[PDB]
């Protein structure tokens, strides 16, 4: 238990600290567009939930210099046949 | 992050090569270095990196080197002649190689043991075994060669295997 | 021995992208004879493969082998 | 709904062999008038199989046209589209651009004619 | 132990997304502190915990 | 005491990178008709850009015209669009001055 | 025993055909000509596969012409060669 | 090695492109047009898939005629169907 509540009480923290940047230094952009925090917890539960397939197809609320961003920097990755869809990269692994 | 842009790859990876350490290797920084080498091809100082990587995690990548020629140029850095000055200041086969324990070790398992789970004790890595003070603290606990034929010429493992 | 005016145009709205295309009639009318040049310069290019070959008519076979190099040309 | 689709589709389906049709009866007659002069004999395979091909080069020309017409922000296609799609062979373009000039010329002596139809 | 699986894996995957966002936004995060002690702790290995 | 061709220079670049991708030893012989094909692409590529960019009515270049006529030559379809093309074949320092991304308070560069 | 798959697949074709080059001929009442036809041309799909036959092997028709040429080639030829060889 | 013939390179040279190359030799055939300041680099891009293009089909011809050295024939031939399709 004292192992889960260090790493619990460190997830809490990093989380929380995340959330306090994406809104300081990426504010809600100016059919409607979502922030760019609500795309990265989509593609977060998508890798979780369906681990056999975590590819998300692109859709118009995702405006396109947000998926540049993370396409650029690795944190995202094209399908290699259909560049649609685009999933997240396994770090864990 | 700095080995995406060609200019800096060659001193990157240098710097690269110092620094790495076992929690440094990870599946996913795997990944990136053999992209990067479908791109450019047989880089030497890219070669030199991918097999640093190899022998902390050889469960990743297989690499077999042609043969040792130096992969990193050993050109006179601009600081050369100072540091000769800083030198001053701080001045004034038959046997088998040596190679860790086969990785055929653990292999397949469910899930990590739990003395693994809570951190308990673990073992010595064998490249970490160079000077006599360093056997002294850990000749209780020590990882034995692949081959026990390269204890023969180890000075070091002989008082190990003396008792 | 020509298309029709109206079935080229019919031809040319059925492959419209866009329904807000348009074409005029002096372009419609350009458009005839651009098809008809194709379908004589595919029958050209049969019967000289066929004198080549020596047959005595013109088959499937020889057609094949000069139909990628009009679609290059064109 | 289902129902009425699949009779759009195949009424869709229909409108193609009419086409079809319209474009093998003018292909086997250009074929004939190719025949009498290289006194060469075409099998009726043949005709066919010229008739689907010019079928489906029409799809290439058409995505084109509106293609070119976009580019100038131009919604309706005019003649200048049309060269464009022409200059792959040089001898077509030369060709090609001679009959343009030649319905010019006769735009212009119909334009003439109802200069002369205003002053009468 | 079928729980500390799943919440290592999961705060693996937040400490490199939150490692690469602070680097494409090009901002400098040395010269505020609060943001610089969470830069340190990002590369540790939760295991260590 | 070397004197090189200026105009040999930039051909030389791409005759090595052919090499690479043929992936097969090359005789000699073969290298220089290759710079004699590099050259008439060249010539007939910038003819083609005159006239897309004298359609439009404007004599500047701009990349759309780039893009129109890739679309012509069946490198840019409806899956593959310009972008996609450029983040395969292009390193990162040429990436950033064509592609836009926006940071760094919604700032967006190049502007789009 | 039904028979084989080549050849509802040749009839088919060339019904297909046929259709075709006697729709090209036509002018006017193209719908309800179009479908009659059709629904003549699946009942006689359905009643040929319905249609039970004794075992036999058939060729494709397309290149039947052509092996029989040949036929007659090697015909004539091996016929010669026996003649000559006879005479000898 | 002979003089002769060159070994395929291991080894691809950095991915920096000839930007002032491009410039002067858009320069001296249309002397006439501007280039906007980033038209040289998608003019490169374009110029490396038409190398990529030539280099496949090359190979293939090599193959066909059981060649294991790329030779002038082949890569001529490559030329014309590349050279025509490189157009638009």
């Amino acid at each position: 238990k004292t192992k889960m509540l260090n790493i619990k009480e460190y997830k809490e923290k990093l989380l929380s600290t995340l959330g306090e940047f994406l809104e300081d230094h990426f504010p809600l952009p100016d059919v409607n567009l979502i922030t760019l925090h609500e795309m990265l917890e989509i593609l977060i539960n998508r890798l979780f939930d369906v681990p056999h397939d975590p590819y998300v197809k692109i859709s118009d609320s995702f405006w396109p210099p947000y998926v540049e961003l993370l396409l650029r920097n690795g944190i995202a990755l094209r399908h290699p046949e259909d560049p649609t869809r685009i999933r997240l990269e396994a770090f864990h692994q | 992050a700095s080995l995406q842009d060609d200019a800096l790859c060659p001193y990157v990876c240098h710097l690269l090569y110092l620094l790495t350490k076992k929690e440094n290797v990870k599946p996913f920084r795997v990944r990136k270095l053999l992209d990067l080498q479908a791109k450019m091809g047989m880089q030497p100082h890219l070669q030199a990196l991918l097999s640093l990587y190899k022998f902390f995690a050889p469960a990743l990548i297989s690499v077999s080197l042609p043969v040792k020629k130096i992969y990193f140029k050993n050109s006179e850095n601009l600081w050369k002649t100072a540091l000769l000055a800083v030198k001053q200041r701080n001045r004034g086969s038959v046997i088998p190689v040596l190679n860790s324990s086969s990785y055929t070790k653990e292999c397949g398992k469910k899930e990590m043991s739990l003395s693994d789970c809570l951190n308990r004790s673990g073992s010595f890595p064998l490249e970490q075994l160079q000077s006599f003070p360093q056997l002294l603290q850990n000749i209780h606990c020590l990882e034995l060669p692949s081959q026990m034929g390269s204890v023969l010429n180890n000075s070091l493992l002989l008082h190990y295997i003396n008792c | 021995s020509g298309f029709r005016k109206e079935l080229v145009s019919r031809l040319l709205h059925l492959h419209f992208k866009d329904d807000k295309t348009k074409v005029s009639g002096d372009a419609l009318q350009l458009m005839v004879e651009l098809l008809k040049v194709f379908v004589v310069e595919a029958a050209v290019r049969g019967v000289r493969q066929a004198q080549a070959e020596d047959a005595l008519r013109v088959d499937v076979d020889q057609l094949e082998k000069v139909l990628p190099q009009l679609l290059l040309d064109f | 709904m289902e129902e009425e689709a699949e009779t759009e589709e195949q009424q869709r389906f229909s409108y193609q062999q009419r086409l079809k049709a319209a474009v093998h009866y003018t292909v086997g007659c250009l074929c004939e008038e190719v025949a009498l002069d290289k006194e060469m004999q075409f099998s009726k395979q043949t005709i066919a199989a010229i008739s689907e091909l010019t079928f489906r080069q029409c799809e290439n020309f058409a995505k084109d046209l509106e293609m070119f017409a976009r580019h100038a922000k131009r919604t309706t296609i005019n003649t200048e589209d049309v060269k464009l799609l022409a200059r792959r062979s040089n001898s077509l373009l030369k060709y090609i651009t001679d009959k343009s000039e030649e319905i010019a010329q006769i735009n212009l002596e119909r334009k003439a004619q109802k200069k002369k139809k205003s002053e009468d | 132990r079928q729980n500390l699986q799943m919440e290592i894996k999961i705060t693996t995957v937040i400490q490199h997304v939150f490692q690469n966002l602070i680097l494409g936004s090009k901002v400098n995060w040395a010269e505020d502190p609060a943001l610089k002690e969470i830069v340190l702790q990002l590369e540790k290995n939760v295991d260590m915990m | 005491r070397p004197r090189q061709d200026p105009h040999k220079a930039g051909l030389s670049h791409y005759v090595k990178l052919f090499s690479f991708y043929a992936k097969m030893p090359m005789e000699r012989k073969a290298l220089e008709m290759v710079e004699k094909c590099l050259d008439k692409y060249f010539q007939h590529l910038c003819d083609d850009l005159e006239v897309f960019a004298a359609h439009a009515g404007r004599k500047t270049v701009k990349p759309e015209d780039l893009e129109l006529l890739m679309r012509r030559q069946g490198l840019v379809t409806d899956q593959v669009s310009l972008h996609v093309l450029v983040e395969r074949h292009l390193p990162l320092e040429y990436r950033q001055l064509l592609i836009p991304c926006a940071y760094s308070g919604n700032s967006v560069f190049p502007a789009q | 025993q039904p028979l084989s798959k080549s050849t509802r697949d040749h009839l088919q074709t060339m019904m297909e055909s046929v259709i075709m080059t006697i729709l090209s001929n036509s002018i006017k009442e193209k719908e309800e000509i179009q479908y009659h036809l059709n629904f003549l041309k699946k009942r006689l799909l359905q009643q040929c596969e319905t249609l039970k036959v004794p075992p036999k092997k058939m060729e494709d028709l397309t290149n039947v012409s052509s092996l029989l040429n040949m036929e007659r080639a090697r015909d004539k030829a091996n016929e010669e060669g026996l003649a000559l060889l006879q005479e000898e | 090695m002979a003089l002769s013939t060159i070994v395929s390179q291991r080894k691809q040279i950095k991915r920096k492109a000839p930007r002032g190359f491009l410039k002067r030799v858009f320069k001296r055939k249309k002397p006439q047009l501007r280039l906007e300041k980033s038209g040289d680099l998608l003019v490169h891009l374009n110029c490396l898939l038409f190398v990529h293009r030539l280099a496949e089909e090359s190979r293939t011809n090599a193959c066909a005629s059981k060649c294991r050295v790329i030779n002038k024939e082949h890569v001529l031939a490559a030329a014309k169907v590349i050279l025509k399709k490189s157009r638009g």
